[PDB]
């Protein structure tokens, strides 16, 4: 039963270097073939690079030719991937990937991996927009309340309404990815228009990245 | 360029026996070796086939494959058809020096009918608009399947940019909700007639109008 | 229908100790002044189970789903009968078949069905306004069932629904057993008073009913009744009382017990066999009295630990290097034919390079080869352009494959082929290289022809000189540095692998684990599977040997291959429990003494004895243990050993 446990992501970097070992065990390391498959998320799979038992031949796919780089050692049974330069393509799941014979018998071997997404944006301030129906008819899906969350980075957001003392039919659409990665979101609860003067409305955002506490009343126009 | 061409959805059938077949162009895939990847969703991947004629121990005698030189494609065959197979597959070969994956093919499928689909909108407010922002949001819930396309349509020309649209979620209601943002500026907002954001589903269509003017 | 429970303050379960309880009659015979042993599932005495309470006074109510082992032992001190009954099954979903026993207050019922169980089933008793006695009125156990088959009603116990917080005063015990698909359940309700630590009293368990159901068991759940009063609001959230009850569940494991009968053929002591060495003494003998001297209860045997297999060297390389790494490759028309034998097969650096392009190993699997002993080797090589190496593999048919070189369509083989297109070909070009494009009829498998004659095509001979109608079988080949990929000459070479009646000559490397000595261990070195400790000798062996034998004719010195010391071969240990008895009416305890196994403990010359003081004085000696020295129970006072007085 072979352990594989790799963990070298959870940073975000535009053209940098990023370092991922991937640790194996339960096996001997210096007399099987070894290898580097990743996949996009919502995507198939596709091969990246793979590296003789003893290191002395190594190969990568023609799209990553010219950086990237590979080494091995067998004393301490470890796998150790470099990279530099990264671009936006470089979003996916790597999982150090082992031979048995050759290139031809087949991967077989897949670690659980380690989720890896680049990104430029560091840290904005959440835009907070509590939009107020004051005019709106009946037989729809919200009667009169709004609340909408808007270029922040990155997920995710503390949502809440009346400093949490209402949590009935509070709905919360999940964050849109814009054209330029940006998220953006929105939260609604069914409350009667009736109320709309003689009950206060306070939708609060908190953001942990960010750092920012915003509370806002909702008056209606 | 040795590529493989296999389908994308397959199978969708109960407790039979149905194959499917990948192919390539570039070169005879029965020179060497083609393995069949099989990979959960959400985890690690795993295999079902490998030699191109053997299976894993502990895998079940049900998967099977075959190689037909004739047509220059792979087969794979799955027997049982039990609840153990929600999956996505590959086909992957060796040309020289280099590995090659195939696209995948996705196997999942192994009261009311009909939900009318909610529609809302929420034209931006006076706040809005006076931060230099317009803000229109479409959105639509409780439609079966969450197959549905979402479209803005102006005083005399549909927009093509400006529009962002998520994937629907799985609410608490055994119903699907979705979401569409558009960005867009007061100059556009007044020199317009009416707006419109259209839905379109399984022999379905609704449309909803709205005007400046409040 | 049923209810959630909300989230509150619980108490950790507990464990007691048993003291001679779950002993049940195993059979429907009758033995009267009978000391019979049988093999049957009960629980052992002095052993660890579980505790559950049900006191209110808190608000302790903990029933989780038990998993149902091969037997199981349920002990009640119920006092004011809150306990009502037991459910059984697998998963509890309306998918299999699952069982329902309850005590109602007016009747027992068993059915066993496909009931839609909930999370926690549960009685609900209400305490009436204008009538002052207690009656049961929430039957929340299920929802509904679909179909099933077996159905019973037991007698009408009369069962009591008032609860109170004072003492216990009867006990009751069940028994549950699935042999066969047959259910059993054993029975006796036993009065006393007490609370708390059982007590050590004997009591079997009369069986009471043998349902044939014939299902699966794996888990089981309890049920308890609660109350409701005024001073309680009445929902089944954060308010309510439950009296004060206790429930013991314990599980049944299969061991030798030796029951004793009496006169009217009831269960009065019973006797282990694996728990205690006195008990094993009294079970061996078939009575409950042993007297003083030496007994043999059963024998000790040590196992092997590891396995260890040192195969002998291996430094036959076969010539794979030089056919490989060949300078000069002939052509397809006159194809090398290379034998290869009498070597260690190494194809570790054949699949671990990548230089090549195919690697297709036809009728056998390349996974496995350095398992595989062949008895011949062949490899042939020759040299053709990248669109024709497909044709190598048999059943297709071309230019290639049935005019220069034919596979059989039983081939067990394997086929290397690569691209080499600076080594073979100059600026230039190379044209020294030929090829057949014309034949007769087709060739035969591992057929080669060297004939050069000219080709007949029509019917009219054209008397062997060039002309019409008849040209040049062999034909040159062309090749350019920048040609296509297709075009550029590539290197193949065919292994083929046979067996004959020789013996195998060609064999796959082996492997060899690190020696471990002084230990019990086993080991395969090429002629037996010996397992024993590996001392290190002081005879040689002259060197042809790898064997050795004693007067005995067993062979017990081997000589280990790869750095040639000579070990000897023994056996473990063995030898039997021998035990010392003071005797009956004058102690207790015994001491264990081992034949001749080497190791409170004392080393004798007669083996190794624990459990007895050695003490230098000498009296006169009244069991004999052996050379020279006895036991006897001497002043507490234990048992001690000595040197017998002449
Ligand atoms: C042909 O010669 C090459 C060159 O040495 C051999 O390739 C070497 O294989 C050995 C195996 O022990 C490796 O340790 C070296 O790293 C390899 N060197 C290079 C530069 O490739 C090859 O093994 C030879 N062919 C055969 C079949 O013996
Ligand atoms: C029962 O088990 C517990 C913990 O598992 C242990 O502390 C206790 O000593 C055991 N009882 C006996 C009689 O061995
Ligand atoms: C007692 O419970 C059993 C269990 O199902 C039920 O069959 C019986 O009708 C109950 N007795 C009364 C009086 O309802
Ligand atoms: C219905 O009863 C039959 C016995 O007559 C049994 O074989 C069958 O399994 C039952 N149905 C279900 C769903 O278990
Ligand atoms: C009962 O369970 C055992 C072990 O899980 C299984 O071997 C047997 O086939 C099962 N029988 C039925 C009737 O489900
Ligand atoms: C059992 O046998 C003993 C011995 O004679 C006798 O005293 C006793 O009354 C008997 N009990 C019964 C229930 O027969
Ligand atoms: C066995 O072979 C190894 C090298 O493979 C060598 O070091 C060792 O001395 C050999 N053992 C002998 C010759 O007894
Ligand atoms: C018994 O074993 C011990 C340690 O293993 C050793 O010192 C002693 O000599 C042995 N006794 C005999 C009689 O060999
Ligand atoms: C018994 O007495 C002798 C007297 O010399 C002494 O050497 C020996 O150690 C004694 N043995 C014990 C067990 O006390």
């Amino acid at each position: 039963e072979v352990q594989l446990v790799e963990s070298g992501g959870g940073l975000v970097q535009p053209g940098g270097s990023l370092r991922l070992s991937c640790a194996a065990s339960g096996f001997t390391f210096s007399s099987y073939w070894m290898s580097w498959v990743r996949q996009a998320p919502g995507k198939g799979l596709e091969w990246v690079a793979n590296i003789k038992q003893d290191g002395s031949e190594k190969y990568y796919v023609d799209s990553v030719k010219g950086r990237f780089t590979i080494s091995r050692d067998n004393a301490k049974n470890s796998l150790y991937l470099q990279m530099n330069s990264l671009r936006a393509e470089d979003t996916a799941v790597y999982y150090c990937a082992r031979g048995q014979l050759g290139p031809w018998v087949g991967v077989d071997y897949w670690g659980q991996g380690t989720l890896v997404t680049v990104s430029s944006a560091s840290t904005k301030g959440p835009s907070v927009f509590p939009l107020a129906p004051s005019s709106k008819s009946t037989s729809g899906g919200t009667a009169a309340l709004g609340c909408l969350v808007k270029d922040y980075f990155p997920e995710p957001v503390t949502v809440s309404w009346n400093s949490g003392a209402l949590t009935s039919g509070v709905h919360t659409f999940p964050a849109v990815l814009q054209s330029s990665g940006l998220y953006s979101l929105s939260s609604v609860v069914t409350v009667p228009s009736s109320s709309l003067g003689t009950q206060t409305y306070i939708c609060n955002v908190n953001h942990k990245p960010s750092n920012t506490k915003v509370d806002k009343k909702v008056e209606p126009k | 360029n040795f590529m493989l061409t296999q389908p994308h959805s397959v199978s969708e059938s109960p407790g039979k026996t149905v194959t499917i077949s990948c192919t390539g162009s570039s070169g005879s895939i029965a020179s060497n070796y083609v393995q069949w990847y099989q990979q959960r969703p959400g985890s690690a991947p795993t295999t079902v086939i490998y030699e191109d004629n053997q299976r894993p121990s502990g895998v079940p005698d049900r998967f099977s494959g075959s190689i037909d030189s004739s047509s220059n494609s792979a087969s794979l065959t799955i027997s049982g058809l039990k609840t153990e197979d929600e999956a996505d597959y590959y086909c992957q070969s060796y040309d020289s020096s280099n590995w090659v994956f195939g696209g995948g093919t996705q196997l999942t499928v192994l009261g009311q009918p009909k939900a009318a689909p909610s529609v809302t909108l929420f034209p931006p407010s006076s706040e809005e608009l006076q931060a230099n922002k317009a803000t229109l949001v479409c959105l639509i819930s409780d439609f079966y399947p969450g197959a549905v396309t979402v479209a803005w349509k102006a005083d005399s020309s549909p927009v093509k940019a400006g529009v962002e649209t998520t994937t629907p979620s799985k609410q608490s209601n055994n119903k699907y909700a979705a979401s569409s943002y558009l960005s867009l500026t007061p100059e556009q907002w007044k020199s317009h007639r009416s707006y419109s954001c259209q839905v379109t589903h399984e022999g379905s269509t609704v449309e909803k109008t709205v005007a400046p003017t409040e | 229908q049923c209810v959630n429970l909300t989230t509150r303050t619980q108490l950790p379960p507990a464990y007691t100790n048993s003291f001679t309880r779950g002993v049940y009659y195993p059979d429907k015979v009758f033995r009267s002044s009978v000391l019979h042993s049988t093999q049957d599932l009960f629980l052992p005495f002095f052993s660890n189970v579980t505790w559950f309470h049900a006191i209110h006074v808190t608000k302790r109510f903990d029933n989780p789903v038990l998993p149902f082992n091969d037997g199981v032992y349920f002990a009640s001190t119920e006092k004011s009968n809150i306990i009502r009954g037991w459910i059984f099954g697998t998963t509890l979903d309306s998918k299999t078949q699952s069982l329902l026993i309850v005590n109602n207050a007016t009747n027992v019922v068993i059915k066993v069905c496909e009931f839609q169980f909930c999370n926690d089933p549960f009685l609900g008793v209400y305490y009436h306004k204008n009538n002052k006695s207690w009656m049961e009125s929430e039957f929340r156990v299920y929802s509904s069932a679909n179909n099933c088959t077996f159905e019973y009603v037991s007698q009408p116990f009369l069962m009591d629904l008032e609860g109170k917080q004072g003492n216990f005063k009867n006990l009751r015990e069940f028994v549950f057993k699935n042999i066969d698909g047959y259910f059993k359940i054993y029975s006796k309700h036993t009065p006393i008073n007490l609370v708390r630590d059982l007590p050590q009293g004997f009591s079997a368990l009369e069986p009471l009913v043998d349902l044939p159901i014939g299902i699966n068991i794996t888990r089981f759940q309890t049920l308890l009744a609660l109350h409701r009063s005024y001073l309680t609001p009445g929902d089944s959230s954060s308010g309510w009382t439950a009296g004060a009850a206790a429930y013991y569940v314990g599980y049944l494991q299969p061991r030798t017990f030796l029951l004793k009968y009496n006169e009217n053929g009831t269960i009065t002591d019973a006797v282990d066999c694996a728990l205690d060495p006195l008990s094993e003494t009294k079970c061996t003998l078939k009575s409950f009295t042993v007297e003083k001297g030496i007994y043999q209860t059963s024998n000790f045997r040590v196992q092997p630990t590891e396995s260890i297999v040192r195969f002998p060297n291996i430094t036959n390389l076969c010539p794979f290097g030089e056919v490989f790494n060949a300078t000069r490759f002939a052509s397809v028309y006159a194809w090398n034919r290379k034998r290869i034998s009498n070597c260690v097969a190494d194809y570790s650096v054949l699949y671990n390079s990548a230089s090549f392009s195919t690697f297709k190993c036809y009728g056998v699997s390349p996974t496995k080869l350095n398992d595989l002993c062949f008895t011949n080797v062949y490899a042939d090589s020759f040299v053709i352009r990248g669109d024709e190496v497909r044709q190598i593999a048999p059943g297709q048919t071309g230019k290639i494959a049935d005019y220069n070189y034919k596979l059989p369509d039983d081939f067990t083989g394997c086929v290397i082929a690569w691209n080499s297109n600076n080594l073979d070909s100059k600026v230039g070009g190379n044209y020294n290289y030929l090829y057949r494009l014309f034949r007769k009829s087709n060739l035969k498998p591992f057929e080669r022809d060297i004939s050069t004659e000219i080709y007949q095509a029509g019917s009219t001979p054209c008397n062997g000189v060039e002309g019409f109608n008849c040209y040049f079988p062999l034909q040159s080949y062309g090749f350019q540095p920048t040609n296509g990929v297709g075009y550029q000459p590539y290197r193949v070479v065919v292994l083929s692998f046979e067996l004959l009646h020789a013996p195998a000559t060609v064999c796959g490397p082996k492997k060899s684990t690190n020696l471990v000595k002084n230990k019990c261990v086993n080991f395969n070195f090429n002629g037996l599977t010996g397992t024993g400790v590996l001392t290190e000798s002081n005879k040689k062996f002259l060197p042809f040997q790898q064997f050795g034998r004693d007067i005995a004719d067993t062979t017990d010195a081997v000589r280990d291959p790869q750095t040639l010391e000579i070990l000897d071969i023994t056996p473990c240990s063995f030898g039997g429990v021998s035990v010392i008895t003071p005797g009956t009416n004058t102690s207790n305890q015994v001491a264990v003494l081992y034949q001749d196994v080497n190791c409170n403990v004392f080393q004798t010359r007669a083996g190794c004895l624990i459990g007895a003081e050695h003490v230098n004085n000498s009296y006169e000696c009244d069991i004999p243990i052996g050379a020279g020295i006895c036991a006897s129970y001497q002043t507490s006072q234990s048992i001690i050993a000595y040197t017998m007085s002449l």
